[PDB]
Protein backbone atom coordinates (compact mmCIF):
# COMPACT_ATOMS: atom_id res chain seq x y z
CA UNK A 1 0.00 0.00 0.00
CA UNK A 2 3.28 1.82 0.30
CA UNK A 3 3.22 5.27 -2.33
CA UNK A 4 -0.18 6.20 -2.87
CA UNK A 5 -1.60 2.60 -3.82
CA UNK A 6 -3.50 0.00 -1.46
CA UNK A 7 -3.97 -3.34 -0.45
CA UNK A 8 -7.44 -5.06 -1.23
CA UNK A 9 -8.95 -7.59 0.41
CA UNK A 10 -9.62 -9.88 -2.20
CA UNK A 11 -12.40 -12.17 -0.66
CA UNK A 12 -14.21 -8.83 -0.73
CA UNK A 13 -13.47 -8.66 -4.11
CA UNK A 14 -14.84 -12.42 -4.59
CA UNK A 15 -18.09 -11.56 -2.90
CA UNK A 16 -18.57 -8.51 -5.24
CA UNK A 17 -16.71 -5.62 -3.94
CA UNK A 18 -16.53 -2.89 -6.63
CA UNK A 19 -17.19 -5.35 -9.76
CA UNK A 20 -18.54 -3.11 -12.56
CA UNK A 21 -20.54 -3.90 -16.21
CA UNK A 22 -18.43 -2.39 -19.71
CA UNK A 23 -20.47 -1.83 -22.48
CA UNK A 24 -19.32 -0.76 -25.97
CA UNK A 25 -21.03 -0.09 -29.16
CA UNK A 26 -19.95 -0.58 -32.48
CA UNK A 27 -22.01 0.63 -35.19
CA UNK A 28 -22.81 0.95 -38.80
CA UNK A 29 -24.43 2.10 -42.12
CA UNK A 30 -25.25 0.34 -45.73
CA UNK A 31 -23.32 3.22 -47.65
CA UNK A 32 -25.03 4.02 -51.26
CA UNK A 33 -23.58 5.61 -54.31
CA UNK A 34 -26.29 7.99 -56.84
CA UNK A 35 -26.31 5.39 -59.12
CA UNK A 36 -28.17 2.52 -57.39
CA UNK A 37 -25.06 0.92 -56.09
CA UNK A 38 -25.45 -0.34 -52.49
CA UNK A 39 -23.39 -2.24 -49.86
CA UNK A 40 -24.78 -5.07 -47.79
CA UNK A 41 -24.70 -6.70 -44.35
CA UNK A 42 -23.67 -10.49 -45.04
CA UNK A 43 -21.40 -13.01 -44.48
CA UNK A 44 -19.01 -12.74 -47.23
CA UNK A 45 -16.10 -15.23 -48.16
CA UNK A 46 -14.31 -15.83 -50.91
CA UNK A 47 -15.85 -14.68 -54.22
CA UNK A 48 -12.42 -13.21 -56.31
CA UNK A 49 -11.79 -10.39 -53.53
CA UNK A 50 -10.20 -11.86 -50.18
CA UNK A 51 -9.72 -8.44 -49.28
CA UNK A 52 -11.82 -9.48 -45.92
CA UNK A 53 -10.39 -9.38 -42.75
CA UNK A 54 -8.29 -11.75 -40.39
CA UNK A 55 -10.97 -13.28 -37.45
CA UNK A 56 -13.76 -15.53 -37.55
CA UNK A 57 -16.48 -15.30 -39.60
CA UNK A 58 -18.41 -17.48 -38.20
CA UNK A 59 -20.17 -15.85 -35.27
CA UNK A 60 -21.78 -14.32 -37.82
CA UNK A 61 -25.24 -15.34 -39.25
CA UNK A 62 -26.53 -14.42 -42.02
CA UNK A 63 -28.18 -10.77 -41.83
CA UNK A 64 -23.89 -10.14 -41.03
CA UNK A 65 -24.58 -9.97 -37.76
CA UNK A 66 -24.18 -11.62 -34.20
CA UNK A 67 -26.76 -13.23 -31.84
CA UNK A 68 -27.27 -11.76 -28.37
CA UNK A 69 -25.79 -14.37 -26.61
CA UNK A 70 -22.32 -15.02 -28.41
CA UNK A 71 -19.72 -14.95 -26.13
CA UNK A 72 -16.93 -12.66 -28.48
CA UNK A 73 -13.65 -11.99 -28.19
CA UNK A 74 -10.14 -11.58 -30.06
CA UNK A 75 -11.03 -9.56 -33.25
CA UNK A 76 -14.20 -11.82 -34.44
CA UNK A 77 -16.02 -9.94 -36.43
CA UNK A 78 -19.10 -8.48 -35.47
CA UNK A 79 -20.54 -7.33 -38.67
CA UNK A 80 -20.38 -8.49 -41.92
CA UNK A 81 -20.68 -5.63 -44.98
CA UNK A 82 -19.46 -5.72 -48.40
CA UNK A 83 -18.63 -3.19 -50.70
CA UNK A 84 -19.71 -3.35 -54.57
CA UNK A 85 -17.00 -2.37 -57.06
CA UNK A 86 -15.63 -3.18 -60.80
CA UNK A 87 -16.00 -9.04 -56.50
CA UNK A 88 -16.09 -9.61 -52.29
CA UNK A 89 -14.39 -6.42 -50.55
CA UNK A 90 -15.17 -7.04 -47.01
CA UNK A 91 -16.37 -4.02 -44.73
CA UNK A 92 -16.98 -5.96 -42.03
CA UNK A 93 -16.06 -4.78 -38.22
CA UNK A 94 -14.25 -6.75 -36.00
CA UNK A 95 -14.23 -6.23 -32.37
CA UNK A 96 -11.66 -3.88 -30.51
CA UNK A 97 -8.69 -6.34 -30.49
CA UNK A 98 -7.73 -5.50 -27.19
CA UNK A 99 -11.02 -5.95 -25.67
CA UNK A 100 -13.30 -8.76 -25.74
CA UNK A 101 -16.70 -9.49 -23.97
CA UNK A 102 -20.11 -11.10 -24.70
CA UNK A 103 -22.57 -9.93 -27.60
CA UNK A 104 -25.17 -8.10 -25.32
CA UNK A 105 -27.85 -6.55 -27.98
CA UNK A 106 -28.03 -5.59 -31.51
CA UNK A 107 -30.85 -3.99 -33.26
CA UNK A 108 -31.41 -2.61 -36.66
CA UNK A 109 -32.92 0.14 -38.07
CA UNK A 110 -33.91 2.49 -40.89
CA UNK A 111 -31.78 5.66 -41.99
CA UNK A 112 -33.35 8.61 -42.87
CA UNK A 113 -32.89 7.80 -46.85
CA UNK A 114 -34.02 4.33 -45.85
CA UNK A 115 -30.52 2.66 -45.48
CA UNK A 116 -29.64 -0.76 -42.92
CA UNK A 117 -28.15 1.22 -40.27
CA UNK A 118 -27.43 -1.11 -36.97
CA UNK A 119 -25.24 -1.17 -33.76
CA UNK A 120 -24.24 -3.73 -31.51
CA UNK A 121 -23.65 -3.84 -28.07
CA UNK A 122 -20.80 -5.66 -26.24
CA UNK A 123 -20.92 -6.44 -22.30
CA UNK A 124 -18.06 -7.04 -19.86
CA UNK A 125 -17.63 -7.90 -16.52
CA UNK A 126 -14.41 -6.16 -14.94
CA UNK A 127 -13.04 -6.93 -11.62
CA UNK A 128 -10.65 -5.05 -9.44
CA UNK A 129 -7.16 -5.86 -10.07
CA UNK A 130 -4.05 -5.35 -9.65
CA UNK A 131 -3.42 -2.21 -11.71
CA UNK A 132 -6.64 -0.56 -11.17
CA UNK A 133 -7.28 2.92 -10.10
CA UNK A 134 -9.73 3.86 -6.94
CA UNK B 1 -8.71 -33.67 29.08
CA UNK B 2 -4.87 -33.99 27.85
CA UNK B 3 -3.67 -30.91 25.51
CA UNK B 4 -4.84 -28.00 24.77
CA UNK B 5 -9.20 -27.23 26.36
CA UNK B 6 -12.06 -25.78 25.41
CA UNK B 7 -14.74 -24.31 27.36
CA UNK B 8 -17.66 -22.89 25.21
CA UNK B 9 -19.62 -19.94 26.98
CA UNK B 10 -22.39 -19.22 25.25
CA UNK B 11 -23.18 -21.36 21.76
CA UNK B 12 -26.03 -21.87 19.45
CA UNK B 13 -27.04 -22.47 15.71
CA UNK B 14 -25.14 -19.57 14.53
CA UNK B 15 -22.21 -18.51 16.55
CA UNK B 16 -19.61 -20.62 18.86
CA UNK B 17 -18.14 -17.95 21.54
CA UNK B 18 -15.51 -20.90 23.41
CA UNK B 19 -12.57 -20.41 25.17
CA UNK B 20 -9.64 -22.15 23.48
CA UNK B 21 -7.28 -22.12 26.38
CA UNK B 22 -3.93 -23.68 26.95
CA UNK B 23 -2.69 -23.63 23.58
CA UNK B 24 0.02 -21.50 21.46
CA UNK B 25 -1.20 -18.46 19.74
CA UNK B 26 0.01 -19.92 16.44
CA UNK B 27 -1.91 -22.72 16.73
CA UNK B 28 -4.73 -20.72 17.81
CA UNK B 29 -4.50 -18.47 14.51
CA UNK B 30 -3.84 -21.49 12.52
CA UNK B 31 -7.21 -22.75 13.31
CA UNK B 32 -8.65 -19.30 13.08
CA UNK B 33 -7.58 -19.33 9.26
CA UNK B 34 -8.25 -22.93 8.41
CA UNK B 35 -11.52 -21.97 9.11
CA UNK B 36 -12.01 -18.91 7.14
CA UNK B 37 -10.58 -20.13 3.91
CA UNK B 38 -9.61 -24.13 3.70
CA UNK B 39 -12.82 -25.77 4.77
CA UNK B 40 -14.41 -27.45 1.94
CA UNK B 41 -17.64 -26.52 0.90
CA UNK B 42 -20.04 -26.82 -1.65
CA UNK B 43 -21.24 -23.97 -4.06
CA UNK B 44 -22.69 -23.43 -7.70
CA UNK B 45 -19.38 -23.01 -10.04
CA UNK B 46 -21.00 -23.35 -13.48
CA UNK B 47 -24.01 -21.41 -14.85
CA UNK B 48 -25.59 -21.85 -18.43
CA UNK B 49 -28.19 -19.64 -19.66
CA UNK B 50 -31.02 -20.83 -21.50
CA UNK B 51 -32.77 -17.29 -21.51
CA UNK B 52 -32.74 -14.36 -19.65
CA UNK B 53 -34.56 -11.20 -19.45
CA UNK B 54 -34.49 -9.72 -16.32
CA UNK B 55 -32.66 -6.62 -15.66
CA UNK B 56 -29.73 -8.14 -14.44
CA UNK B 57 -27.11 -9.28 -16.82
CA UNK B 58 -26.27 -12.95 -17.29
CA UNK B 59 -22.50 -12.62 -15.05
CA UNK B 60 -24.43 -10.61 -12.77
CA UNK B 61 -26.85 -13.13 -11.95
CA UNK B 62 -24.58 -16.06 -12.31
CA UNK B 63 -21.86 -14.21 -9.74
CA UNK B 64 -24.83 -14.16 -7.05
CA UNK B 65 -25.65 -17.83 -7.46
CA UNK B 66 -22.18 -18.84 -6.58
CA UNK B 67 -22.65 -16.94 -2.95
CA UNK B 68 -26.07 -18.82 -2.31
CA UNK B 69 -24.88 -21.25 0.22
CA UNK B 70 -25.64 -24.86 -0.02
CA UNK B 71 -25.94 -27.58 1.84
CA UNK B 72 -22.03 -29.11 2.51
CA UNK B 73 -23.21 -31.67 5.37
CA UNK B 74 -21.45 -34.44 3.73
CA UNK B 75 -19.31 -32.56 1.30
CA UNK B 76 -16.69 -34.91 2.49
CA UNK B 77 -18.13 -37.62 0.85
CA UNK B 78 -18.26 -35.71 -2.92
CA UNK B 79 -15.76 -35.57 -5.18
CA UNK B 80 -14.01 -32.56 -6.53
CA UNK B 81 -14.71 -32.65 -10.24
CA UNK B 82 -10.79 -32.24 -10.59
CA UNK B 83 -9.81 -35.62 -9.21
CA UNK B 84 -12.71 -37.70 -10.22
CA UNK B 85 -12.68 -39.27 -13.92
CA UNK B 86 -15.45 -38.43 -15.43
CA UNK B 87 -14.82 -36.37 -18.87
CA UNK B 88 -15.97 -33.22 -16.99
CA UNK B 89 -18.88 -33.95 -14.38
CA UNK B 90 -21.05 -36.16 -12.72
CA UNK B 91 -23.32 -37.22 -9.71
CA UNK B 92 -19.87 -38.54 -8.09
CA UNK B 93 -18.44 -34.79 -8.37
CA UNK B 94 -21.48 -32.60 -8.15
CA UNK B 95 -25.29 -31.48 -7.95
CA UNK B 96 -26.88 -30.12 -10.68
CA UNK B 97 -29.78 -27.42 -9.85
CA UNK B 98 -32.22 -25.47 -12.00
CA UNK B 99 -33.65 -22.40 -12.10
CA UNK B 100 -37.14 -21.17 -14.25
CA UNK B 101 -39.15 -18.19 -13.39
CA UNK B 102 -41.47 -16.08 -15.37
CA UNK B 103 -43.95 -13.04 -14.35
CA UNK B 104 -47.06 -13.87 -14.19
CA UNK B 105 -48.10 -11.96 -11.23
CA UNK B 106 -48.85 -8.20 -12.49
CA UNK B 107 -47.00 -7.39 -9.46
CA UNK B 108 -42.82 -7.68 -9.39
CA UNK B 109 -42.29 -11.70 -9.56
CA UNK B 110 -39.65 -12.49 -6.80
CA UNK B 111 -37.12 -15.24 -7.89
CA UNK B 112 -35.43 -16.85 -4.38
CA UNK B 113 -32.63 -19.50 -3.34
CA UNK B 114 -35.44 -21.63 -2.72
CA UNK B 115 -36.49 -22.45 -6.47
CA UNK B 116 -33.59 -23.85 -6.87
CA UNK B 117 -34.23 -27.19 -7.83
CA UNK B 118 -31.89 -29.99 -7.57
CA UNK B 119 -31.78 -32.55 -10.79
CA UNK B 120 -29.38 -34.79 -10.35
CA UNK B 121 -29.29 -37.81 -7.95
CA UNK B 122 -27.66 -37.41 -4.18
CA UNK B 123 -27.10 -40.87 -4.26
CA UNK B 124 -28.75 -40.09 -1.01
CA UNK B 125 -26.68 -37.56 1.03
CA UNK B 126 -27.18 -33.71 2.61
CA UNK B 127 -26.08 -31.37 -0.53
CA UNK B 128 -27.31 -29.09 -3.09
CA UNK B 129 -29.70 -27.77 -0.60
CA UNK B 130 -29.97 -23.79 -0.79
CA UNK B 131 -29.62 -23.29 2.59
CA UNK B 132 -32.41 -21.27 4.51
CA UNK B 133 -32.25 -19.59 7.38
CA UNK B 134 -35.20 -16.88 5.94
CA UNK B 135 -38.08 -16.67 8.40
CA UNK B 136 -40.29 -17.18 5.86
CA UNK B 137 -38.60 -19.72 4.31
CA UNK B 138 -37.26 -18.35 1.12
CA UNK B 139 -33.43 -17.29 1.54
CA UNK B 140 -31.25 -14.84 -0.79
CA UNK B 141 -33.52 -12.86 -3.31
CA UNK B 142 -32.08 -14.23 -6.30
CA UNK B 143 -33.85 -11.64 -8.33
CA UNK B 144 -36.79 -9.84 -9.34
CA UNK B 145 -38.38 -9.46 -12.88
CA UNK B 146 -41.85 -7.69 -14.49
CA UNK B 147 -44.41 -8.48 -16.82
CA UNK B 148 -43.22 -11.31 -18.93
CA UNK B 149 -39.81 -11.77 -17.83
CA UNK B 150 -38.26 -14.96 -18.45
CA UNK B 151 -34.85 -16.87 -16.72
CA UNK B 152 -34.05 -20.43 -17.04
CA UNK B 153 -30.89 -21.70 -16.22
CA UNK B 154 -29.09 -24.33 -15.15
CA UNK B 155 -26.36 -25.08 -12.24
CA UNK B 156 -23.44 -27.07 -11.14
CA UNK B 157 -22.31 -26.78 -7.59
CA UNK B 158 -18.85 -28.52 -6.76
CA UNK B 159 -16.61 -28.83 -3.86
CA UNK B 160 -14.10 -25.87 -3.60
CA UNK B 161 -12.64 -23.94 -0.78
CA UNK B 162 -12.06 -20.41 -0.33
CA UNK B 163 -8.60 -19.80 -1.53
CA UNK B 164 -10.05 -20.74 -4.89
CA UNK B 165 -12.72 -18.08 -4.51
CA UNK B 166 -15.06 -16.83 -1.50
CA UNK B 167 -18.12 -18.07 -1.97
CA UNK B 168 -16.53 -21.46 -0.63
CA UNK B 169 -15.61 -19.92 2.82
CA UNK B 170 -17.98 -21.35 5.36
CA UNK B 171 -17.01 -19.45 7.81
CA UNK B 172 -17.39 -15.93 7.57
CA UNK B 173 -16.38 -13.63 10.50
CA UNK B 174 -14.33 -15.27 13.37
CA UNK B 175 -13.86 -13.36 16.61
CA UNK B 176 -10.61 -13.57 18.30
CA UNK B 177 -8.90 -11.87 21.35
CA UNK B 178 -6.28 -12.11 24.35
CA UNK B 179 -5.04 -11.10 27.02
CA UNK B 180 -7.89 -7.96 27.38
CA UNK B 181 -6.05 -6.02 30.44
CA UNK B 182 -3.10 -5.80 28.25
CA UNK B 183 -0.34 -8.08 30.72
CA UNK B 184 2.33 -9.03 28.00
CA UNK B 185 2.45 -5.57 26.37
CA UNK B 186 1.80 -6.45 23.34
CA UNK B 187 0.28 -3.47 22.60
CA UNK B 188 1.07 0.12 23.18
CA UNK B 189 -2.43 2.60 23.85
CA UNK B 190 -2.45 5.93 22.03
CA UNK B 191 -4.21 8.31 24.04
CA UNK B 192 -4.39 11.88 25.24
CA UNK B 193 -4.62 11.77 28.93
CA UNK B 194 -5.76 8.11 29.98
CA UNK B 195 -4.53 4.88 28.45
CA UNK B 196 -7.71 3.42 30.84
CA UNK B 197 -10.39 6.10 30.54
CA UNK B 198 -10.04 6.69 26.35
CA UNK B 199 -9.81 3.05 25.57
CA UNK B 200 -13.20 0.58 26.20
CA UNK B 201 -12.24 -2.66 28.14
CA UNK B 202 -14.05 -5.84 26.64
CA UNK B 203 -16.49 -8.22 27.65
CA UNK B 204 -13.35 -10.67 28.77
CA UNK B 205 -11.79 -8.58 30.92
CA UNK B 206 -13.97 -10.75 33.51
CA UNK B 207 -12.82 -13.72 32.43
CA UNK B 208 -8.89 -12.75 33.51
CA UNK B 209 -8.17 -10.89 36.36
CA UNK B 210 -7.00 -7.23 36.33
CA UNK B 211 -3.29 -6.17 36.63
CA UNK B 212 -3.05 -4.57 39.78
CA UNK B 213 0.12 -2.20 40.06
CA UNK B 214 2.76 -3.01 42.77
CA UNK B 215 3.60 -6.39 41.24
CA UNK B 216 6.54 -5.76 38.34
CA UNK B 217 6.57 -6.86 34.88
CA UNK B 218 5.51 -10.49 34.16
CA UNK B 219 7.94 -10.94 31.12
CA UNK B 220 7.99 -14.58 31.75
CA UNK B 221 4.44 -14.00 30.34
CA UNK B 222 3.06 -16.52 27.28
CA UNK B 223 -0.15 -16.25 26.35
CA UNK B 224 -2.77 -18.99 26.45
CA UNK B 225 -6.54 -18.37 26.31
CA UNK B 226 -7.95 -17.15 23.87
CA UNK B 227 -11.59 -15.79 23.23
CA UNK B 228 -12.94 -16.97 20.49
CA UNK B 229 -16.24 -16.95 18.20
CA UNK B 230 -17.19 -19.17 14.88
CA UNK B 231 -20.30 -17.48 13.48
CA UNK B 232 -21.17 -19.68 10.30
CA UNK B 233 -23.44 -18.67 7.20
CA UNK B 234 -25.13 -22.32 6.85
CA UNK B 235 -23.21 -24.75 4.02
CA UNK B 236 -22.04 -26.90 7.59
CA UNK B 237 -23.34 -26.25 11.68
CA UNK B 238 -21.36 -23.53 13.43
CA UNK B 239 -19.56 -26.55 15.49
CA UNK B 240 -18.18 -28.05 12.34
CA UNK B 241 -16.71 -25.37 11.21
CA UNK B 242 -14.43 -25.47 14.24
CA UNK B 243 -13.89 -29.43 14.23
CA UNK B 244 -13.78 -29.98 10.56
CA UNK B 245 -11.24 -27.00 11.74
CA UNK B 246 -9.44 -28.60 13.58
CA UNK B 247 -8.88 -31.80 11.50
CA UNK B 248 -8.86 -30.17 7.62
CA UNK B 249 -5.58 -28.56 9.94
CA UNK B 250 -4.31 -31.50 10.81
CA UNK B 251 -4.62 -33.47 7.72
CA UNK B 252 -2.28 -30.56 6.36
CA UNK B 253 0.56 -31.12 9.01
CA UNK B 254 -0.21 -35.00 8.46
CA UNK B 255 0.64 -34.64 4.51
CA UNK B 256 3.61 -33.13 5.64
CA UNK B 257 4.56 -35.70 7.66
CA UNK B 258 3.71 -38.08 4.49
CA UNK B 259 5.68 -36.41 2.16
CA UNK B 260 8.92 -36.13 4.28
CA UNK B 261 8.19 -40.32 3.59
CA UNK B 262 7.89 -41.08 0.00
CA UNK B 263 10.61 -38.99 0.14
CA UNK B 264 13.00 -41.43 1.94
CA UNK B 265 12.96 -43.82 -0.48
CA UNK B 266 14.46 -42.00 -3.66
CA UNK C 1 -41.04 -22.17 -33.15
CA UNK C 2 -37.97 -20.18 -33.75
CA UNK C 3 -38.14 -16.21 -34.78
CA UNK C 4 -35.12 -13.87 -35.48
CA UNK C 5 -36.56 -10.00 -34.61
CA UNK C 6 -38.07 -8.14 -32.21
CA UNK C 7 -39.81 -4.71 -32.03
CA UNK C 8 -38.33 -2.43 -29.07
CA UNK C 9 -42.30 -1.12 -27.63
CA UNK C 10 -44.65 -3.57 -28.79
CA UNK C 11 -41.92 -6.92 -28.48
CA UNK C 12 -43.39 -9.25 -30.73
CA UNK C 13 -41.50 -11.66 -32.19
CA UNK C 14 -40.85 -10.48 -35.87
CA UNK C 15 -38.71 -11.02 -38.41
CA UNK C 16 -37.96 -10.69 -42.58
CA UNK C 17 -35.08 -10.84 -44.92
CA UNK C 18 -33.73 -8.68 -47.85
CA UNK C 19 -35.78 -5.68 -49.16
CA UNK C 20 -39.10 -6.97 -46.58
CA UNK C 21 -39.40 -3.25 -45.42
CA UNK C 22 -37.79 -2.77 -41.59
CA UNK C 23 -40.72 -1.82 -39.81
CA UNK C 24 -42.95 -4.03 -37.26
CA UNK C 25 -46.23 -5.84 -38.20
CA UNK C 26 -47.84 -3.24 -36.23
CA UNK C 27 -45.78 -1.13 -34.65
CA UNK C 28 -44.27 1.23 -37.60
CA UNK C 29 -41.67 2.44 -34.85
CA UNK C 30 -38.49 1.17 -37.20
CA UNK C 31 -36.31 0.07 -34.54
CA UNK C 32 -36.07 -4.00 -34.17
CA UNK C 33 -33.86 -5.80 -31.53
CA UNK C 34 -32.16 -9.42 -32.23
CA UNK C 35 -33.27 -12.02 -30.01
CA UNK C 36 -30.74 -13.96 -28.31
CA UNK C 37 -29.44 -17.46 -29.44
CA UNK C 38 -30.30 -20.69 -29.11
CA UNK C 39 -27.03 -21.52 -28.64
CA UNK C 40 -26.49 -22.17 -24.79
CA UNK C 41 -23.82 -19.97 -23.30
CA UNK C 42 -21.99 -20.53 -19.77
CA UNK C 43 -20.20 -18.68 -17.27
CA UNK C 44 -18.13 -19.09 -14.29
CA UNK C 45 -19.54 -18.34 -11.41
CA UNK C 46 -17.13 -16.41 -9.16
CA UNK D 1 -47.35 29.93 -44.66
CA UNK D 2 -43.69 28.64 -45.74
CA UNK D 3 -41.46 25.96 -44.70
CA UNK D 4 -37.67 27.09 -44.10
CA UNK D 5 -35.13 24.72 -42.19
CA UNK D 6 -35.15 22.72 -38.74
CA UNK D 7 -34.29 23.98 -35.24
CA UNK D 8 -32.66 21.49 -33.64
CA UNK D 9 -34.51 21.44 -30.32
CA UNK D 10 -32.91 21.46 -26.84
CA UNK D 11 -34.73 18.20 -24.71
CA UNK D 12 -36.98 19.02 -21.34
CA UNK D 13 -37.43 22.63 -23.15
CA UNK D 14 -40.86 24.13 -24.27
CA UNK D 15 -40.91 22.42 -27.43
CA UNK D 16 -39.73 19.22 -26.23
CA UNK D 17 -42.52 16.20 -25.59
CA UNK D 18 -41.13 15.20 -22.38
CA UNK D 19 -41.36 18.78 -21.26
CA UNK D 20 -45.02 17.99 -19.87
CA UNK D 21 -44.10 14.06 -20.14
CA UNK D 22 -44.13 12.51 -16.44
CA UNK D 23 -43.07 9.47 -14.17
CA UNK D 24 -44.98 6.78 -16.17
CA UNK D 25 -45.13 8.64 -19.57
CA UNK D 26 -41.13 8.60 -19.64
CA UNK D 27 -40.35 4.97 -18.53
CA UNK D 28 -42.99 4.51 -21.60
CA UNK D 29 -40.74 6.70 -23.58
CA UNK D 30 -38.32 4.59 -22.26
CA UNK D 31 -36.44 7.97 -21.44
CA UNK D 32 -35.00 8.44 -17.95
CA UNK D 33 -37.28 10.65 -15.27
CA UNK E 1 -30.07 -2.77 -7.86
CA UNK E 2 -30.72 -6.12 -5.66
CA UNK E 3 -29.50 -6.51 -2.35
CA UNK E 4 -26.18 -7.59 -2.37
CA UNK E 5 -25.93 -11.54 -1.58
CA UNK E 6 -23.45 -11.66 1.73
CA UNK E 7 -21.05 -9.02 2.83
CA UNK E 8 -18.32 -7.80 1.54
CA UNK E 9 -16.23 -7.71 4.50
CA UNK E 10 -17.00 -10.69 6.50
CA UNK E 11 -19.08 -12.60 4.12
CA UNK E 12 -22.12 -13.15 6.38
CA UNK E 13 -25.39 -13.97 4.13
CA UNK E 14 -28.04 -10.87 4.03
CA UNK E 15 -29.55 -11.78 0.47
CA UNK E 16 -32.63 -12.63 2.63
CA UNK E 17 -32.60 -9.65 5.09
CA UNK E 18 -33.66 -7.02 2.15
CA UNK E 19 -37.84 -6.95 2.49
CA UNK E 20 -37.50 -8.25 6.58
CA UNK E 21 -35.59 -4.94 6.99
CA UNK E 22 -38.35 -3.05 4.11
CA UNK E 23 -40.72 -4.06 6.58
CA UNK E 24 -39.39 -3.33 10.06
CA UNK E 25 -39.58 0.27 8.43
CA UNK E 26 -42.70 0.34 6.83
CA UNK E 27 -44.96 -1.20 8.83
CA UNK E 28 -43.61 -1.83 11.92
CA UNK E 29 -42.86 1.56 12.13
CA UNK E 30 -38.89 1.20 13.09
CA UNK E 31 -35.81 2.93 12.78
CA UNK E 32 -33.03 1.48 10.49
CA UNK E 33 -30.34 2.30 13.38
CA UNK E 34 -32.38 -1.20 15.40
CA UNK E 35 -34.19 -2.61 12.45
CA UNK E 36 -30.67 -3.71 11.90
CA UNK E 37 -29.92 -4.71 14.93
CA UNK E 38 -33.28 -6.50 14.62
CA UNK E 39 -31.79 -8.74 11.79
CA UNK E 40 -29.46 -10.02 13.60
CA UNK E 41 -26.90 -7.70 11.67
CA UNK E 42 -23.96 -6.80 14.53
CA UNK E 43 -20.74 -5.08 13.53
CA UNK E 44 -20.22 -2.39 11.00
CA UNK E 45 -19.50 -4.31 7.88
CA UNK E 46 -22.91 -5.56 7.83
CA UNK E 47 -24.59 -2.81 8.74
CA UNK E 48 -23.11 -0.69 6.13
CA UNK E 49 -24.18 -2.77 3.54
CA UNK E 50 -27.99 -2.70 3.64
CA UNK E 51 -28.65 0.29 5.63
CA UNK E 52 -26.42 1.71 1.94
CA UNK E 53 -28.27 -0.29 -0.68
CA UNK E 54 -29.86 1.15 -3.63
CA UNK E 55 -32.55 -1.04 -4.80
CA UNK E 56 -32.27 0.69 -8.21
CA UNK E 57 -33.53 -2.68 -10.08
CA UNK E 58 -37.34 -1.55 -8.68
CA UNK E 59 -36.71 1.76 -11.07
CA UNK E 60 -35.42 -0.67 -13.59
CA UNK E 61 -38.24 -3.09 -13.81
CA UNK E 62 -40.34 -0.13 -14.40
CA UNK E 63 -39.60 -0.13 -18.06
CA UNK E 64 -41.22 -2.24 -20.33
CA UNK E 65 -40.19 -5.58 -22.28
ZN1 LIG F 1 -17.08 -36.86 -11.90
ZN1 LIG G 1 -43.89 -3.06 -33.59
ZN1 LIG H 1 -20.03 -8.25 7.32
Amino acid sequence: NQEDSMIMNQSSIDRGLFRSLFFRSYMDQEKKYGMSITETFEKPQRTNTLRMKHGTYDKLDDDGLIAPGVRVSGEDVIIGKTTPISSKRDASTPLRSTENGIVDQVLVTTNQDGLKFVKVRVRTTKIPQIGDKF
Amino acid sequence: EEGPQVKIREASKDNVDFILSNVDLAMANSLRRVMIAEIPTLAIDSVEVETNTTVLADEFIAHRLGLIPLQSMDIEQLEYSRDCFCEDHCDKCSVVLTLQAFGESESTTNVYSKDLVIVSNLMGRNIGHPIIQDKEGNGVLICKLRKGQELKLTCVAKKGIAKEHAKWGPAAAIEFEYDPWNKLKHTDYWYEQDSAKEWPQSKNCEYEDPPNEGDPFDYKAQADTFYMNVESVGSIPVDQVVVRGIDTLQKKVASILLALTQMDQD
Amino acid sequence: ATLKYICAECSSKLSLSRTDAVRCKDCGHRILLKARTKRLVQFEAR
Amino acid sequence: KVFIGRLPIMLRSKNCYLSEATESDLYKLKECP
Amino acid sequence: MIVPVRCFSCGKVVGDKWESYLNLLQEDELDEGTALSRLGLKRYCCRRMILTHVDLIEKFLRYNP
